[PDB]
């Protein structure tokens, strides 16, 4: 994977590629790596696919119950704390590498979490196999006081660096923008720069090409 | 401990027609999750209407091609400029490969050209020199993806004549150079989609009695 | 079978319209210890080739001596040693590539990654890579070690394919190289601020720049970063 | 423990099991019965790790017998085989798994059909016309592929079984001291004394 | 990492670099290794980033609960809680922590807690991978009852050398000043300290 | 692979499959596992493909040199022993070969020699070699008699490979048949298992385990 | 001793125009030894179809487990479970055994009875959901299946055409894998009829 | 090693060392071979200037190379032992690799090949 | 290769050697003669690693035959056994040692006495009244300790040998497919065809 997070004027933006691998094989060409913990707290995940999905849902579930209990909108630090303590408890065996971001009554926030349970704070972050390609772009073009449109451009450019240069990353760019005082906008397939070209030939077979031994109607009804 | 081998990825493909033969191969070169070159050719004209490719560990691949090219040169010197036939080249390559039986060239070698009756010929080699003439062969990282597709579309495997109750097989016939290039292009675009080590560019070398022609096509760069 | 002791980190390079640029920092690391700081890892051969070497420094010094001896040997019984029969980048590379692969085949490699940058006699740009395994490849941009992971992405934004080379000037190309060196200083733990840069142009020839420094760095934002999540002091 | 075979024919299931018990360089016994009757019309042969085999067979036997008393009713071979599979499926993820491979030959009285089930120590169940465990299968399966017919009689099945034992006695490295043959049919379980 | 804590006339100063590494890759060049466990009890973290964070979080929780019942804890008490965690879990931890605090009675105090979980009260302490290169320098240059400006120079020069030689150390030099006056954060950038 | 060759009243039958594998990857279905050394000698191939292919063609060169030097066709015993003495020199180096040298000469008559890579050399009437040798043995042994006709012997050899091709995962493709007589070897065709299996199932009534 | 490749086998699923197809081979072996040629790997719970490759004891165990769970679901919910919901149930159950997993490669296929939308999904052994518009592959010849599907497949195929495509994908993939084959079954699934076809393939 | 070319051509096209070796044969005691319809007989002369000989232990003129082949000679006695030894070794070697004893033609061809090798090898007569 | 026995009696030496040749789970041959005649009155049986056994036996055979031709004289069994021991004693410290265990049964014509020598692959030579290699000895030695007498006839020796083979066929795990028996005496070497 390649995943990034970038802070800006009135909030924070996160982005991700959409490749899912199985050894050298691309298993999913358009998988969703951006996860909703709460309405305005989102999470980008790299590493073991099942672990990132499972850990983000569990903490997301507990955050919802906590929000209902306290009659308050959830905070990013609460998700950050719950995730890191869970991951730490499992001593890195839950292979989830996360970029946690969001807006809450305290303000806008951007964090990263590693599988062993260590957390980092920053204005720009990148995780995954293509993090070096992405971080190169972020280190080259990032500045203080980014606008919304500039942060989206920088974030997607950092993901693109991963898509093109890292074999672990590819396909499309997902984005999620979390601005203060507004609803978070999830931009699924924000960029699609890897569309499959028209095939040279149609491989539609003449009906009856396949040799059949038996036929039977299957009963699905009661 | 020092490991003398490496995996440079990529994949190659050879198809034989009636009066021609093609040897295709992607131009991507990699190590681990990094791209080394987007255009590094590994299909070579070796003279006497023989095209060759040795896919796998590029250092061993280049060494082999280099030695075979040199073998063709000395064959002319020692035998009054006699043309090296594709069958003779194949046997010569077996001895090159098996000469390092106890420290092998880590490559899948394919050569293509015309036999002494003017008909299309493709030979394929394992790393230690076992070889076989075939109408069809894929080699390298995406061989397991491409090869069954070739069995179906070149040799018409598992295809029966419609309405014959799976009793009459689809009759074998030679393909035109136009139809073969369609299959090569579709094979590589498919392989590019689902294999991370395959992409960037496709280079095809076509061999007829007139000589060796080249064709190049763009592939996805993610 | 070896293990590298004193090591040199990334070597980065790219092609531009009239020639090639290559750069490498002046550090000789001894594991995590940043032991030697005056190490030149770019070695010119003639007035048309520069060999950039990373990895084991003792083996780098051996390669220096070979290249030095190669120039001497070429001059023997050669009236055109400084003209038509001068050493080309392609000759120098192929020689090194031969040695590297022979050594790996004897299970006693020269523990290096090498980039031979230069300009041929006909004006063509030469840029090709070779390493301890004898693996060779060429590209509009080439880099070793961390450079492969961080520099190449940045340099490929300038020259993404062959057709971008005539469109790239020496000013734009050098700017990208110098930027890449800064990024490596931020992120590579075995890098130094001081570095050397070399330009081989088909018109202006070989320009060797020593004692360059990474500059225009962004560190100010660090003061705002407190704790690791919940700390506000 | 080594050779256990099974052949389902028209009206019966025939199980053949080797008599040898070997530890080290000594054949300790040459008259060992590697089977247990689970119910009047269900027989289970077994082979595998020493100790585990009998301990597992008798444990299954006790459970099936307990069921028979409780319900005053005989479980079908299919039901017994499913129960056995589940026990092995539990076992494989235990602290110390049962290393036992079994064949269950039974006659279903409700269907009036013979049934042969092959279950390995992992809990891998398959219903078959003929089955084997261990290295025996590498010879017997191909032999049966050729000579077996579905409508054979019990006598034809015994001749087919002799053909397997002869081949094994010719090509197997170890001396397995012949086999004990048993037949399962509508009239229950009986042993062939002269084989 | 390169970390140190130094007592002086008015109290104590903690110092640290800002580099976090994964092998030879710098995962974070602006890390804050100086962390608050109480108002005027702080610590320097070296070793596993995950372990040192988890430990510090627990210590902060303990000292907060201590304060609710018994009032402000001593710097010694804080060091004892760190020790207890590090010692009892020595098999599963990789944490080298320096605890530093300011009492009004006891003034500045520094306790160092190496891998084993042993406690050592010292006038000043150095730790982390880069500390090896400055044992000679720090021993020769340290003096008791230094002024604030002298201690800041001592820490700056020391960490500058540690950073210069240690590849595992770099970035900015963060410092935290603990006195009766309050808590002051200081930062020093490469352009300044490198050319010392 | 699966290869067999047995001796009988009417000479020698030799039958082989044509599959080649690299682990679980089926690499080829059309490999020639019988080497035609000369009009009276055959060699079967099982094990490492290159090891077999290289050294058995080499064996053919040594057999040619014998008849040039001695003005006489090499014996099956001498031919096999050249190969066995060769692989014995490489013992421990990791050659993987299970071969059978089959042929006829005047002094010997029809003869079969089993030769493998750990130096074993055995004269015999029946041998099966390869991963699927046991499956071939099961069918072959249970149907073998010395008094088989040329027609029946050819079929039994074919049917035994088919049996192995079916059960052994690492055997298949097609069956290559040979018959060796006093006049030399005679090729009896390539038989694809794809068609042969169903043809045998229907006509013979066997393979009742499979869904017809 | 690699659990996922002891028994062998493959499953493939495809979508078409208002229909889905799911297909599997019939082999069950013990490494080189072929044991059974009747071992089906596709099951169904109401109108939701589940194909499972991998270790055969787990294939059987999971079938029995999901039958168990879907039966209780139906009794409490008073309706048949839908493919989207069942997919989530499969993922939950597999991840429940995160540090002692079932060595399987399951594949869900079916048509949602309310919306009428064709649905397919795949999973890894610990329950990661892999949803797809086009096709899902699983088993010892997954590489082969990926190559066949990616080239042969095209969108919006009619049930009769889709049958040919999925069959040719499975057959040619199985013929390049030693542990797959020995017969094959294809399910064609329309909104309210399901056809099951056994394919003729080479038996080696 | 001693390398000198001892056997060489002369102007008239003769190799004198080979021809002088024939003179040594001409000096040696007479040996005769006669083959019948079902047998071969080897006759040998023994010079009678040597009385007080011990005929039990004195080397016999005819030597068995194998159980089925014999070799007699004329010329230098010491030289004959070297040829006989080599021939006997080759006889056993042939049985080992070919699984069949040597033919008389083969054994002869070998011995003759050894004799030839000494006519164009350096340092030997 | 597995079972090779030897019994020296009053006027002869009797060698018994198993006929089975097994690789893997297949008995490739059941009529293998594990012996070579070194000279008219000296016979050597052998057992051990595949390939090494025959290669070593034939190499020794060729050397003894070469000696016989050179000297027109038969070496004594003692002399042959010493030559064989030395070859194995060289071999054990080679790059790749011969892994071959041998029994040398011979009749010394000068002494008019039968002689049996047991030599293992290390080059450990012992003269014995009865000998064995491999696991056979673990049964046969104790049996012979009881039943053997030094003044027995060749016929009594064969009955004693039958008693060994029966015990081995009863208690040995592997099927060794019977034995080929040969007798060495004043009249040379001859094979017993019906055993
Ligand atoms: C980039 C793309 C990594 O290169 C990203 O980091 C993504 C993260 C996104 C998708 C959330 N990572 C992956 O795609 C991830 C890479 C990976 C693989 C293996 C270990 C760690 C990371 N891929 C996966 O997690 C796949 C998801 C599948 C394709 C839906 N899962 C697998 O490959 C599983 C790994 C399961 C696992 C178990 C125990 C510990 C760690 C991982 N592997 C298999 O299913 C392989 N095998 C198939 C046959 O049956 C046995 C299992
Ligand atoms: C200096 C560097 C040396 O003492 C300092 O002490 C700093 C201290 C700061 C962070 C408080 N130490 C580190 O930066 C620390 C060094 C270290 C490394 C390994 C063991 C102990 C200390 N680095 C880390 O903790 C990194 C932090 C990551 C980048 C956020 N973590 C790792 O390298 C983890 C280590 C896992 C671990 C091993 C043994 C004991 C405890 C934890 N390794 C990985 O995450 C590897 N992973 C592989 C897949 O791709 C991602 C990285
Ligand atoms: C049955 C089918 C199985 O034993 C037969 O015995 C056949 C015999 C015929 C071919 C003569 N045996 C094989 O097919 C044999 C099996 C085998 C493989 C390896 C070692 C021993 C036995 N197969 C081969 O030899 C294959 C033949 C190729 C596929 C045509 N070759 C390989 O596996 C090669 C060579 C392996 C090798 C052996 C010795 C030294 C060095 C290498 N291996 C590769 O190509 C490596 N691999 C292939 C897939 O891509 C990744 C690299
Ligand atoms: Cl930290
Ligand atoms: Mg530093
Ligand atoms: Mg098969």
């Amino acid at each position: 994977t390649t995943i990034v997070g970038v802070k800006f004027n009135n909030g924070v933006v996160i982005a991700a590629d959409t490749r899912s691998t199985q050894g050298p094989i691309v298993a999913d060409k358009n998988c969703a790596k951006l996860h909703r913990i709460s309405p305005k707290i989102w999470c980008a995940g790299a590493g073991t696919a099942a672990d990132t999905e499972a850990v983000t849902q569990l903490i997301g579930s507990n955050i919802e119950l906590h929000s209902l209990y306290t009659s308050r909108e959830p905070r990013v630090v609460s998700a950050l704390q719950m995730l890191k303590q869970h991951l730490f408890k499992y001593q890195g065996h839950i292979g989830a590498y996360l970029i946690v971001a969001g807006v809450d009554p305290t303000g806008s926030h951007l964090f990263s979490i590693h599988a062993h349970g260590s957390t980092d704070v920053g204005y720009y972050l990148s995780l995954g196999s293509g993090s070096l390609a992405a971080m190169a772009v972020l280190e080259s073009h990032w500045k203080q006081d980014l606008t919304k449109e500039e942060a989206i451009k920088l974030a997607s450019d950092a993901i693109q660096a991963g898509i093109w240069n890292d074999l672990g990353s590819g396909s499309n760019v997902d984005v999620c923008v979390m601005e203060i005082g507004k609803d978070a906008e999830y931009l699924r397939n924000y960029l699609t720069p890897n569309v499959r070209e028209e095939k040279q030939k149609s491989y539609k077979f003449p009906r009856g090409t396949t040799a059949v031994l038996k036929e039977s109607i299957v009963n699905i009804c009661d | 401990q020092f490991n003398p081998y490496g995996d440079n990825g990529g994949t190659i493909l050879g198809i034989a027609g009636e009066d021609f033969a093609v040897l295709a191969g992607d131009t991507r070169n990699i190590t681990d999750y990094s791209i080394n070159s987007r255009y590094e050719p590994k299909v070579f004209d070796c003279g006497d209407n023989i095209v060759m490719s040795a896919n796998g560990f590029a250092a061993d691949g280049d060494a082999l091609v280099k030695r075979f090219k040199n073998s063709v040169k000395w064959y002319h010197f020692d035998h009054n400029d006699k043309k090296l036939s594709i069958n003779s080249a194949a046997r010569n390559i077996q001895h090159l490969l098996y000469g390092k039986r106890f420290f092998p060239y880590y490559v899948h070698t394919i050569i293509a050209g015309l036999d002494e009756d003017g008909k299309g010929a493709v030979y394929s080699f394992d790393p230690v020199g076992s070889y076989e003439r075939e109408q069809c062969r894929a080699g390298g990282a995406a061989a397991s993806l491409i090869m069954p597709f070739l069995d179906n579309q070149v040799n018409f495997k598992n295809q029966y004549e419609p309405g014959t109750n799976g009793k009459v097989k689809k009759p074998l016939k030679y393909l035109s150079v136009e139809e073969v290039i369609k299959l090569v292009r579709d094979s590589f675009t498919s392989a590019t989609e689902r294999h991370i080590q395959v992409g960037d560019g496709l280079e095809i070398l076509i061999v007829t009695k007139d000589g060796v022609r080249k064709e190049f096509y763009e592939l996805k760069r993610d | 079978t070896q293990q590298p002791i004193v090591t040199g980190t990334s070597v980065i390079s790219m092609k531009y319209d009239n020639g090639v640029i290559i750069a490498a920092d002046n550090l000789g690391s001894y594991g995590s210890l940043l032991r030697f700081n005056g190490v030149e890892r770019l070695i010119p051969v003639g007035d048309n080739t520069v060999v950039g070497i990373s990895g084991d420094i003792s083996d780098m010094q051996h390669i220096e001596r070979l290249l030095k001896d190669l120039v001497t040997e070429n001059a023997y019984d050669n009236p055109l040693a400084d003209a038509e029969e001068a050493l080309e980048p392609s000759y120098i590379f192929e020689y090194l590539a031969t040695v590297m692969y022979q050594r790996r085949s004897k299970m006693n490699p020269l523990w290096n990654a090498i980039i031979v940058a230069g300009v041929q006699s006909n004006g063509d740009q030469f840029l090709r890579y070779v390493n301890l395994l004898g693996v060779t490849y060429s590209s509009p941009t080439l880099a070793t070690g961390f450079g492969a992971h961080m520099a190449n992405p940045l340099l490929r934004k300038v020259v993404d394919r062959e057709s971008d080379i005539p469109k790239t000037t020496v000013q734009v190309a050098e700017e990208a190289i110098v930027n890449a060196m800064r990024v490596l200083y931020y992120r590579d733990a075995r890098s130094s601020r001081n570095f050397s840069l070399a330009i081989i142009d088909k018109n202006t020839g070989l320009t060797f720049k020593k004692n360059l420094q990474v500059e225009n760095m962004k560190w100010d934002f660090a003061k705002d970063i407190k704790g690791y999540g919940t700390q506000k002091i | 423990m080594d050779i256990i075979l099974g052949i389902r024919v028209q009206d019966s299931v025939i199980l053949a099991s080797s008599k040898a018990v070997t530890r080290g360089i000594s054949v300790l016994k040459d008259s060992d019965d590697k089977t247990r009757q689970l119910s009047p019309h269900t027989l289970m042969s077994f082979a595998g790790e020493a100790g585990d085999t009998v301990q597992f067979a008798e444990y299954i036997q006790a459970n099936i017998q307990l069921y028979s008393i409780r319900e005053d009713y005989e479980l079908s071979p299919q039901a017994v085989s499913s129960f056995v599979r589940q026990e092995l499926a539990k076992s494989i993820r235990s602290r110390r798994p049962y290393q036992v491979n079994v064949l269950i030959g039974g006659y279903d009285k409700k269907k009036n059909k013979p049934e042969l089930y092959q279950i390995d120590y992992l809990g891998t169940k398959v219903e078959l016309p003929y089955g084997a465990h261990g290295y025996s299968g590498f010879y017997t399966f191909s032999l049966l592929d050729h000579h077996y017919r579905p409508d054979m009689t019990t006598e034809e099945g015994l001749d087919l079984l002799k053909l397997c034992v002869q081949e094994l006695e010719k090509r197997m490295p170890m001396d397995f001291k012949g086999v004990i043959v048993k037949i399962v049919d509508k009239d229950g379980i009986r042993q062939v004394d002269d084989f | 990492t390169s970390i140190m804590a130094v007592t002086f006339k008015d109290g104590v100063i903690l110092g640290a670099d800002s580099r976090t590494t994964t092998g030879a890759y710098i995962a974070n060049r602006v890390t804050d290794k100086l962390t608050r466990v109480h108002d005027k009890i702080w610590c320097c973290r070296s070793g596993s980033a995950a372990d040192t964070q988890a430990i510090a979080d627990i210590v902060q929780y303990h000292l907060e609960l201590y304060t609710s019942q018994y009032g402000t804890p001593s710097t010694e008490t804080a060091a004892s809680v760190f020790k207890e965690l590090c010692y009892e879990n020595k098999d599963n931890l990789t944490a080298g922590i320096i605890v530093a605090g300011y009492d009004d009675k006891n003034k500045g105090e520094v306790y160092t807690i190496p891998l084993g979980g042993s406690v050592h009260k010292l006038p000043y302490a150095i730790a982390g991978s880069g500390s090896t290169f400055i044992y000679g320098y720090c021993d020769k240059n340290f003096r008791e009852n230094m002024s604030k400006e002298e201690t800041v120079d001592f820490i700056k020069h020391s960490l500058s050398q540690a950073i210069k030689w240690d590849g595992s150390s770099g970035g900015v030099i963060r410092m935290v000043v603990l006195t009766a006056a309050g808590v002051e954060r200081l930062i020093f950038y490469p352009d300044e300290y490198e050319q010392l | 692979s699966t290869t067999l060759a047995f001796r009988f009243q009417g000479g020698i039958i030799v039958a082989v499959d044509s599959r080649a594998t690299a682990g679980n990857w089926v690499a080829s279905q059309t490999v020639k596992k019988v080497i035609e050394i000369n009009p009276f000698l055959l060699g079967t191939m099982a094990g490492g493909a290159a090891d077999c292919q290289f050294w058995e063609t080499w064996l053919g060169s040594q057999c040619r040199l014998h008849e040039l030097r001695e003005k006489e066709r090499i014996s099956v015993a001498a031919a096999s022993k050249i190969l066995s003495n060769l692989v014995y020199q490489y013992k421990g180096a990791g050659l993987s070969m299970g071969t059978m040298i089959c042929g006829y000469t005047r002094k010997e008559g029809p003869t079969i020699y089993y030769v493998d890579s750990d130096g074993t050399r055995l004269k015999g009437d029946i041998f099966c070699v390869g991963s699927g040798q046991t499956f071939a043995y099961g069918v072959l042994d249970s149907n073998y008699k010395w008094d088989l006709s040329v027609e029946d012997a050819l079929y039994l050899g074919k049917r035994s490979i088919l049996a192995a091709a079916h059960r052994d995962a690492y055997s298949g493709g097609s069956v290559n048949l040979y018959h060796v007589t006093e006049d030399g070897w005679i090729y009896h065709g390539n038989h694809d298992v794809g068609e042969l299996f169903w043809k045998v199932k229907e006509e013979e009534g066997s393979f009742n385990n499979v869904i017809g | 001793s690699d659990p996922s490749s002891i028994n062998g086998g493959i499953v493939v699923a495809m979508t078409g125009k208002d229909c889905v197809a799911i297909a599997c081979d019939l082999r069950l072996g013990s490494q080189s030894l072929g044991v059974s040629n009747k071992f089906e790997k596709i099951f169904h719970y109401g109108h939701v179809f589940l194909g499972i490759t991998g270790l055969a004891t787990d294939v059987t165990t999971l079938n029995e487990m999901f039958r168990y769970k879907t039966n209780l679901y139906k009794l409490k919910e008073e309706r048949a479970i839908e493919p989207e919901t069942f997919t989530q149930l499969v993922s939950s159950s597999l991840y429940e055994r995160r540090f002692g997993p079932y060595f399987v490669g399951p594949v869900v296929a079916g048509i949602n009875s309310k919306s009428g939308k064709p649905f397919i999904a795949g999973f890894d052994l610990i329950g990661c959901i892999d949803e797809a518009k086009d096709f899902i592959v699983s088993g010892t010849a997954s590489d082969q299946l990926f190559g066949m599907c990616e080239s042969l497949y095209e969108p919006n195929l009619e049930p009769e055409d889709l049958f040919e495509t999925i069959s040719q994908a499975l057959l040619n993939a199985a013929d390049r894998d030693a542990l797959s084959g020995w017969g094959a079954v294809v399910y064609i699934i329309k909104k309210d009829e399901v056809v099951k076809r056994y394919l003729k393939m080479r038996q080696d | 090693g001693y390398d000198r070319a001892l056997s060489i051509f002369s102007p008239d096209g003769h190799i004198f060392q080979v021809e002088y070796a024939l003179e040594a044969v001409k000096r040696g005691t007479c040996a005769v071979g006669v083959k019948g319809k079902n047998c071969v007989v080897l006759g040998c002369e023994r010079r009678s200037t040597l009385k007080l000989q011990d005929t039990r232990i004195t080397p016999s003129k005819v030597s068995k190379i194998d159980s089925h082949v014999v070799l007699s000679f004329s010329g230098l006695n010491a030289d004959s032992r070297i040829l006989i030894e080599k021939a006997r070794v080759e006889a056993q070697s042939h049985r080992l690799t070919l699984e069949d004893p040597v033919t008389v033609e083969y054994l002869t061809r070998y011995v003759a090949g050894v004799q030839q090798r000494y006519t164009q090898s350096g340092g030997v007569r």
